[PDB]
């Protein structure tokens, strides 16, 4: 109560919440991974994506994530999914100045 | 100032000073109202 | 000091890369690379 | 969930997670690159739990 | 001149400008000048 | 500060002080400049310096002048190591040729408004035509970032998607000079020189310029900013 | 050897039965020095053992022929190898020590006297004894002095010591008139340590080095004297905890301090750790990546002053923010080294255009290669190179193990520093157990928290 | 049983049934990753090309629903979370079809757009011959590429469709027209009626789907939860402490 | 899945990292870790191998049909590199810029002539062999070096280059980019 300003009042209560934090987080994972099985996803916000598409300064590390996922597939695909034989050449694969 | 991104090294030098007085201080009232400061122990995970 | 790094490890007898899941690593790590602060980078090494 | 939902949701087993510690990486490399396993908000409030 | 603060309803800005506060924070005069150095006694400043 | 005590101290002594930002200034001699000797010359150690950076603004009520803007950036804004060939006649009239260096200077400055106006600070490629006294011309002006410049959505001009590819519909839009085409035509610029305090023992010139050049049109948008540059250079005849 | 019941520690403070057994205490201290130095031999022959001259000593994973060869022995002029015999030598001394104090704390480790108290009153001493051990106090810092000393003579008179700052890239020297200003002396400890500055980081000449080793070894045998001639204050006494494991917890921070400073010296410094040996820093491989790709492009016809990047503010050449000519790449952030291969070429305003345009030097140029060829950048399977790079080069930098390692010993170390500094506050307050169960503090003050 | 018939419908609903038609609830992911309405298209056209009256005619023989079923914007699995609401707010809705792009090199060959897989949000442009390996590609780099379009010189024509026999030469459109063929058929969408934002939303189907797995598993817990109250009705309070 | 041990106390069998291979009229030696492509590069292209972890690291062969003797009737090595420009890849960037620099007008590539050679078989025949540095306008991979390799059969024009990135070259792959240079004989 004097460092963090709130205390447990109940042992029972404090070894329940104990069992309640990663049994919940654990089910909305699993509800998060179950939305994502058909390809329902959080992937792009669509204000944010809209305004960087008009505005080529308007530079956000939501941007910077959205960019580094399409290199993710970008380079997934080819050498990840051999049912597909996606022959992706050298040139389309994105990349940035130097290295 | 805001473009070099000064408020930045403010706000994580404040944090790391915040940080390690706020364990110093778990000890320092496990001291006081009679208990064993590992607490401050188990916080220099966090810390670390 | 980085991490595991069994990138072409796996070879055999003919000396033909056993491409691995480290592999797949290594080449999601190139994906995650190349442009990762993508207009900072003027040499090809980013010992940086 | 993860190693039936997520199969069955999509087009095979491939697409599953494989039984190995790398294959589980890459699994999760996968979801970070096709699926922004980071941004999706039950995932927010798995790591938070 | 066209479009003043009561074109664009302003309430308590007329009742900041009436007794003095006339500069700006943001680089500008109401009256159509530039603000070269407004001081602490702003607009915003008065609003903090 | 002259040229002469500048190479007298060592780069412990001006690290982090701001002296390798400033240029050297002629004590001796006399400002009538007519002094220096005539004939062909060959400048080297030739150096550049601005003393205010304003931008210029169209005013509300239909006026039109410069305004006093704020630097972004630290204290990156001259250019050293000018190189070039001069010409003095005896009635006074001079050219200037302008050949290579640390010629370009990117910098970025606030307008009071929360505004940010990048620029490239040239002095590039510059003819300047006249007397002793002041002598004008125009300079080459690049735009700004590189034809491989990648936007938060990838494209540009050389490298890049050329189109927003997180829409599956805005492909074909208005937003043509956004997504299709990249704008990269290199302005031109106007400069104003003034010699003064020339050291005729050892070459030594200086004075005070005026720089107007166009600003940032980031890649096929919204239009660039003609910006008002004033700052002291200096120079050394062979 | 004691049981739980008559010491009240378990097996995993088997030593805690030992704090009040002063001489089973200093025959633990001697079979852990012995410990250490066997370590010291052990290490010097097995790296010696597996010594490949031709190559450089930094790709092989060496890290103590560097310590001997920055003390100045077997080497010459450009820091190349010429003689393991002093380093034979320091190692078989090192392994005859440890056999001579392996055979001591095994003596006092199982039939030295229990306490000393009773028998050797100048080696006899409590936790409680202010006078008696502030004198052993004094006499360590007198040793310790007596050491840098040691490390001064070998400067001076003994050969001299390696400098990697020496004109021509690197040689053995003499040192003469040290640093013994006090201003000069003493900045460093009142210097801030972030960039640019870093606190005692930046000692960059030998003159200075020696001159702070005779200012801490004259000093430590004024504290030394100090110790053993006086007595504790009473404002001393009465802020600090005065029990072993105070003492313990006191050195142990101390320590702690000095593993993240040695960890920040391993990362930075290559004065006093020149690259010649340990291998280039991270800041001295991207300027030499820098620097050879700048000649590169030279040397086939390109104008570094001119020809911007993709950015538009300089491939090869940019400003800093205080003003001055550095390097171009993301290197800029990287902007304030100091190896020995840059000054020549650095003049008034930062590099000197003329100075790298015109006159290159072959060693400058082939040691920024070698650098850029093996960064400290590498896997802990060995493996050089970032994350992505395939297994072709055998190379992690000693700097790089160096530096972390010497962080998980620091780190540790401070938590091991509050641990036992904890139990000493408790300890004193006599409180080592926990709550009386009849002598609550907390259920004889107020409510409401 | 509630939940074990969730999952059944969840089952049914996404792998598609007698009970749930396309026309109705809209088409799988499985279909378009299967190709099953373009090989429909193309075997109509196989017949009825192999008899005379070529591929410039007879693509308007094609039904317009089917060119319609052709399309990854018609794929259930290509919305996200959080794209809310009607997939007409998403793309725009269809006004015609403009026919199937046929492109052609400057030697000949016909070449072919990679169709975009379920699982990417974005895929790149490529240009396939009929052996399999890629022939062009949209340039990213520009520099030192030898695949482009620009320097290939590859035309996109069409047929049966609000643009009939129209071949595109010029660079742009037919790179444009590429990029909207990687999606499948071509369509045009009205847009500004709905302000729509681009991106793809989700099917009836899919958005049942996932309502119904979620359901499902917290009816799982239930079950548990409940299976333990009726075993255990007697201890709740407490336990017998003896 | 025949009934044979195990591999076991026979020392290694393959180390010098490169495995021999032949194909029509010609023979050279390919590296044992890099894996043949089937995106055909030329219209003209029998054989091409990369390296599995980097596509850039690749390497090919070329049959075109010659209309002249030999090599020796196209002249000097400038005049020979300077009709053989389609393999290094044009621009397709158009626009003018200047903002890049150290390259001429509307160009963001160079091509620099880092050497030539004039080595002669074993009787008569002469093995032209060259090197290009080829850079960017972002200098991507610092740039690439082209190791080109030409000659003449009974027809058949055959030229090679082992295209490799410049980190490559000196982080690990110099040494066999000249071993596939120098074993490219052809019979
Ligand atoms: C007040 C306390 C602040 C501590 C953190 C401030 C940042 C320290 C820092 O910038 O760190 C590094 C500095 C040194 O800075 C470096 O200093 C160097 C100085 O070397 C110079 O001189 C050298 C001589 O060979 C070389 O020539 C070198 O090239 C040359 O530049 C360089 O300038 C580097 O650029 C610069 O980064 O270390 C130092 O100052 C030594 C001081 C100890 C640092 C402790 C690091 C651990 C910190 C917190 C961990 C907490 C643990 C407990 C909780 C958990
Ligand atoms: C000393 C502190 C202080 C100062 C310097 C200011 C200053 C200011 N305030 Mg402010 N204010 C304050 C305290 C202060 N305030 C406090 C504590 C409150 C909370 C009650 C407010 C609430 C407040 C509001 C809601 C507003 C301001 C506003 C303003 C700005 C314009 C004032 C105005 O409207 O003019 C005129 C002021 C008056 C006409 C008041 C008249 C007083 C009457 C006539 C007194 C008569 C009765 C008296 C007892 C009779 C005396 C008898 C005689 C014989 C002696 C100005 C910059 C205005 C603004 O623009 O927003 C920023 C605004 O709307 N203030
Ligand atoms: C020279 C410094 C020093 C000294 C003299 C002591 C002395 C003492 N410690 Mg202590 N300690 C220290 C440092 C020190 N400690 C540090 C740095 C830490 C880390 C935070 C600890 C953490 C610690 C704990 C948790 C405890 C003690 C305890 C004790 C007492 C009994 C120890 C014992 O017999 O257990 C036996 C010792 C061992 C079994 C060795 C532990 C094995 C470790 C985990 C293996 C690590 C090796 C590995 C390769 C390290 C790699 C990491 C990194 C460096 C790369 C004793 C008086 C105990 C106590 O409080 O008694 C009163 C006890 O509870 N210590
Ligand atoms: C390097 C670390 C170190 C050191 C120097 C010591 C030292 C000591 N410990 Mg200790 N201990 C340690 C680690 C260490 N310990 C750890 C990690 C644990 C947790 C497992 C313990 C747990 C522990 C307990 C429970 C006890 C001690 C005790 C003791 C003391 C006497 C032991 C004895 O006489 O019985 C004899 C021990 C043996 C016969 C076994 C050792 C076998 C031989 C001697 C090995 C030495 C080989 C050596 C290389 C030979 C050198 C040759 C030489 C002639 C050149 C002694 C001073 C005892 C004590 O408290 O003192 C009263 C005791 O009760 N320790
Ligand atoms: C930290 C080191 C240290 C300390 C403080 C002590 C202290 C003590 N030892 Mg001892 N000892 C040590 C190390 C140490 N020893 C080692 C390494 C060995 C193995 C050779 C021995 C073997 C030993 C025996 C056999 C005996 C003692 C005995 C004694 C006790 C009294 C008699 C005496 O001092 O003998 C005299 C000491 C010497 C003759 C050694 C020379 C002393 C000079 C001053 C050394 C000069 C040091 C110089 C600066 C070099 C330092 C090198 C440095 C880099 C490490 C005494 C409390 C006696 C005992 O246990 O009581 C029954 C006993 O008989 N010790
Ligand atoms: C590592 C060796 C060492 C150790 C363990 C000690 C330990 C001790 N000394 Mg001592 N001392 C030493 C070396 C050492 N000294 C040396 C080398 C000298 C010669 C200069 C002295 C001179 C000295 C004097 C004159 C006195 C002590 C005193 C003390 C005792 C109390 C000190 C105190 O209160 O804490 C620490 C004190 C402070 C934190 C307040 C002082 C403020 C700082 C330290 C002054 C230094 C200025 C400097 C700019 C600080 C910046 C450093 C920082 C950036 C890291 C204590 C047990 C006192 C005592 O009780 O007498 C026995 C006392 O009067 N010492
Ligand atoms: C099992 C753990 C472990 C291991 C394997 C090592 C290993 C090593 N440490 Mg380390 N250390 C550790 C724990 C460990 N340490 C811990 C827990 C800490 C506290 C956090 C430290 C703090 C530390 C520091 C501060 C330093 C090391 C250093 C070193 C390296 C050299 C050792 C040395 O010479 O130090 C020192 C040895 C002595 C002090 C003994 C005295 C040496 C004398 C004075 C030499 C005199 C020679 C003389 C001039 C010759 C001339 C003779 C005549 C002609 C005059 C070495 C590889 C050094 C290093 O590499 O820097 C990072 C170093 O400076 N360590
Ligand atoms: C990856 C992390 C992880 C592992 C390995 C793990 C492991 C375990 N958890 C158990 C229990 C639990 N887990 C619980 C909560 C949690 N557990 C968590 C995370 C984990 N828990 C989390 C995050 C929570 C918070 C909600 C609870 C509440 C319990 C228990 O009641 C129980 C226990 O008593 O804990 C000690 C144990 C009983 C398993 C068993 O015998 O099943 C029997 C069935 C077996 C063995 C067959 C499984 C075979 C699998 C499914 C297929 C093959 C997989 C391979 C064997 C390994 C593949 C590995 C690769 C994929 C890398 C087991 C040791
Ligand atoms: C707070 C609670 C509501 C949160 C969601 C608000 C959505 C905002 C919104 O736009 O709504 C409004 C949206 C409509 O949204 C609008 O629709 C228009 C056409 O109808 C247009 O298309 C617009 O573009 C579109 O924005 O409709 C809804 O009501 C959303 C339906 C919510 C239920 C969907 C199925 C969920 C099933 C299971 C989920 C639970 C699973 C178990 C638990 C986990
Ligand atoms: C050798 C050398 C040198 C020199 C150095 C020096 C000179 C050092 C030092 C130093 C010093 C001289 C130090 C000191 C110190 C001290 C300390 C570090 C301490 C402490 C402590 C604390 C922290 C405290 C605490 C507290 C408080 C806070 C108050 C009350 C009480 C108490 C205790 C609680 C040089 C680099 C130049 C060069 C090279 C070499
Ligand atoms: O910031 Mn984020 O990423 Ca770590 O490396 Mn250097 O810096 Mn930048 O590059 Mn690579
Ligand atoms: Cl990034
Ligand atoms: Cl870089």
């Amino acid at each position: 109560s004097q460092i963090f300003g709130v205390a447990f009042s109940n042992k029972r209560w404090l070894h329940f919440f104990m069992l309640f934090v990663p049994v919940t987080g654990l089910w909305m994972s699993a509800l998060g991974v179950v939305g994502l099985a058909l390809n329902l996803r959080a992937y792009d916000f669509v204000s944010q994506e809209i305004r960087a598409a008009e505005d080529p300064e308007f530079e956000t590390f939501y941007t910077k994530n959205i960019l580094l996922n399409e290199g993710i597939r970008a380079w997934m695909a080819a050498q990840d999914q051999p049912h597909e034989k996606l022959t992706l050449p050298e040139e389309v694969l994105p990349r940035g100045n130097a290295l | 100032w805001l473009y070099n991104g000064g408020p930045y090294q403010l706000v994580v030098c404040h944090f790391f000073l915040g940080v390690c007085c706020y364990m110093g201080r778990e000890w320092e009232l496990s001291y006081r109202l009679g208990m064993r400061p590992w607490i401050a122990v188990a916080y220099s995970a966090p810390v670390a | 000091l980085n991490g595991f790094n069994f990138n072409q490890s796996v070879v055999d007898s003919n000396g033909r890369v056993l491409n691995t899941w480290a592999d797949i690593i290594n080449r999601a790590n190139l994906g995650m690379e190349v442009m990762h602060e993508r207009n900072a980078h003027n040499f090809p090494l980013d010992l940086a | 969930s993860v190693f039936l939902i997520y199969p069955l949701g999509q087009s095979g087993w491939f697409f599953a997670p494989s039984f190995g510690v790398a294959s589980i990486f890459r699994f999760i490399l996968f979801f970070q690159g096709f699926h922004n396993w980071t941004l999706n908000p039950f995932h927010m409030m798995g790591v938070a739990g | 001149v066209l479009n003043p603060m009561w074109r664009q309803g302003m309430f308590v800005l007329p009742f900041l400008t009436r007794l003095g506060v006339t500069q700006s924070w943001g680089g500008w005069t109401i009256s159509g000048e530039t603000s070269s150095n407004p001081g602490i006694w702003s607009y915003e400043g008065a609003a903090a | 500060l002259t040229y002469d005590e500048l190479q007298g101290l060592t780069y412990l002594q001006v690290k982090g002080t701001g002296i390798a930002n400033t240029c050297p200034v002629v004590e001796q001699g006399t400002s009538n400049v007519r002094e220096l000797k005539p004939g062909d010359y060959k400048l080297e150690k030739f150096c550049m310096e601005p003393t205010s950076f304003t931008v210029k603004e169209v005013v509300d009520k239909g006026r039109e002048e410069f305004v006093k803007t704020k630097l972004l950036t630290r204290l990156t804004i001259s250019q050293f190591g000018m190189n070039g060939s001069m010409k003095i006649n005896n009635d006074g009239s001079v050219e200037f040729r302008e050949d290579e260096g640390l010629d370009y200077a990117a910098t970025t400055v606030k307008l009071p408004g929360g505004e940010y106006v990048p620029f490239l600070f040239t002095i590039k490629e510059f003819d300047g035509k006249g007397t002793l006294d002041s002598f004008s011309g125009d300079f080459l002006v690049p735009s700004y970032r590189g034809s491989t410049f990648l936007d938060p959505k990838g494209r540009g001009g050389a490298t890049g998607y050329d189109n927003a590819i997180a829409l599956p519909a805005k492909a074909d839009a208005d937003e043509i000079q956004r997504l299709n085409n990249k704008s990269y035509t290199p302005g031109k610029g106007s400069a104003v020189f003034s010699v003064a305090k020339v050291d005729t023992e050892t070459g030594e010139i200086a004075g005070v310029f005026e720089s107007i050049q166009p600003s940032d049109t980031e890649m096929g948008a919204h239009p660039a900013k003609d910006i008002k540059i004033t700052g002291l250079w200096y120079g050394q005849l062979t | 050897g004691r049981d739980q019941e008559t010491t009240g520690f378990a097996w995993w403070a088997g030593n805690a039965r030992l704090i009040n057994l002063s001489g089973k205490l200093l025959g633990a201290h001697v079979a852990h020095a012995g410990l250490i130095v066997f370590w010291a031999g052990a290490m010097n022959l097995f790296e010696v053992s597996h010594f490949v001259p031709e190559k450089p000593m930094y790709e092989q994973g060496l890290i103590l022929l560097p310590h001997i060869a920055t003390l100045g022995y077997g080497v010459g002029p450009g820091g190349e190898v010429l003689d393991t015999f002093p380093y034979f030598v320091s190692g078989v001394l090192h392994l005859i020590s440890s056999a001579v104090l392996g055979f001591g704390g095994v003596y006092h480790s199982l039939i030295g006297p229990e306490t000393l108290e009773e028998s050797y009153p100048f080696f006899g001493y409590v936790w409680k004894d202010k006078n008696k051990m502030t004198n052993i106090l004094g006499y360590h810092l007198i040793i310790l002095g007596c050491g840098a000393w040691l490390l001064v003579l070998k400067a001076l008179y003994f050969g001299g010591v390696y400098d990697t700052w020496a004109p021509g890239g690197g040689d053995v020297r003499i040192i003469s008139n040290p640093t013994t200003n006090a201003a000069i002396i003493f900045g460093y400890i009142v210097k801030s340590p972030f960039g640019g500055d870093g606190w005692i980081v930046s000692v960059d000449n030998l003159e200075d080095i020696i001159g702070g080793h005779i200012w801490i070894g004259t000093l430590c045998i004024l504290g030394g004297i100090w110790h053993i001639y006086t007595t504790p204050w009473p404002w001393a006494r009465r802020a600090f905890v005065w029990s072993g494991e105070a003492y313990l917890s006191y050195s142990l921070a101390a320590v702690s301090l000095m593993g993240f400073t040695a960890c920040c010296f391993a990362w930075f410094n290559n004065t006093a750790y020149p690259s010649e040996f340990y291998g280039p820093t991270g800041p001295e491989a991207s300027q030499a990546q820098a620097f050879t790709f700048l000649v590169r492009d030279q040397r086939l016809g390109a104008n570094v002053a001119s020809a911007q990047g993709p950015t538009g503010l300089g491939k090869y050449l940019m400003r800093s923010p205080t003003g001055e000519i550095i390097f171009g790449g993301e290197t800029m952030r990287f902007w304030d080294f100091r190896g020995p291969w840059v000054e020549p070429l650095r003049g008034p305003s930062g590099l000197d255009l003329v100075k790298l345009k015109n006159d290159i030097q072959p060693w400058q140029e082939r040691r920024a290669a070698e650098y850029m060829t093996h960064a400290p950048l590498g896997s802990l399977n060995s493996v050089g190179g970032v994350a992505t790079e395939i297994n072709a080069v055998n190379f992690v930098s000693p700097r790089s193990w160096l530096a972390t390692s010497h962080f998980c010993l620091g780190f540790f170390f401070f938590v091991g520093h509050l641990w036992h500094a904890g139990r000493a506050r408790a300890a004193a307050a006599g409180f080592e157990k926990g709550i009386d169960r009849v002598d609550e503090p907390v259920l004889s003050m107020r409510p409401l928290d | 049983a509630v939940f074990w018939a969730a999952f059944v419908v969840a089952g049914t609903m996404w792998y598609g049934s007698a009970a749930t038609p396309i026309e109705l609830f809209g088409p799988t992911r499985y279909q378009w990753d299967q190709g099953f309405f373009q090989q429909e298209i193309q075997k109509r056209v196989a017949q009825s090309t192999s008899e005379g009256l070529s591929v410039s005619e007879a693509w308007a023989k094609i039904p317009e629903k089917l060119a319609f079923y052709d399309y990854i914007g018609n794929n259930p699995a290509k919305g996200g979370l959080f794209r809310t609401g009607a997939m007409n707010s998403g793309d725009g809705i269809a006004v015609g079809w403009l026919g199937h792009a046929s492109f052609k090199d400057q030697e000949g060959r016909e070449l072919f757009v990679r169709r975009m897989p379920t699982f990417f949000e974005t895929f790149p442009v490529v240009l396939i011959d009929k052996d399999g390996v890629v022939r062009a590609d949209v340039p990213f780099r520009k520099a030192e590429s030898k695949y482009s379009i620009e320097q290939v010189g590859v035309s996109v024509t069409f047929y049966g469709g609000e643009l009939n026999g129209l071949t595109f030469t010029d660079p742009s459109t037919v790179k444009k027209y590429a990029r909207k063929a990687q999606l499948g058929e071509i369509f045009e969408f009205d847009r500004s009626t709905l302000q729509s934002d681009g991106v793809f939303r989700s099917s009836p189907r899919g958005w049942f789907t996932f309502g119904h797995l979620s359901f499902a598993l917290l009816f799982f817990f239930g079950h548990i939860w409940h299976g333990s109250r009726t075993i255990f009705r007697d201890v709740f309070a407490g336990i017998d402490e003896d | 899945a025949y009934g044979e041990g195990a591999n076991v106390f026979g020392r290694v069998t393959n180390k010098s990292g490169f495995v021999p291979y032949a194909g029509d009229s010609f023979a050279l030696l390919l590296p044992s870790k890099w894996n043949p492509s089937d995106e055909k590069e030329v219209d003209s292209i029998v054989l091409r191998y990369a390296d599995n972890f980097d596509a850039v690291n690749n390497v090919y062969v070329i049959a075109q049909d010659t209309d002249k003797s030999s090599i020796q009737d196209y002249g000097s090595p400038e005049e020979f590199i300077s009709q053989f420009g389609y393999l290094l890849g044009r621009q397709a960037w158009a626009g003018q810029t200047v903002s890049e620099g150290g390259f001429d007008a509307n160009k963001v590539s160079s091509a620099a002539l880092l050497g030539v050679a004039t080595e002669k078989d074993k009787k008569g025949k002469t093995y032209y062999k060259f090197e290009i540095l080829s850079r960017t306008a972002d200098g991507n991979e610092g740039g690439r070096h082209q190791l080109v390799k030409a000659t003449v059969s009974n027809g058949k024009l055959y030229l090679l280059k082992v295209q490799a990135g410049d980190k490559r070259w000196f982080k690990g792959t110099d040494k066999e980019c000249l071993g596939v240079l120098d074993s490219f004989t052809v019979v």
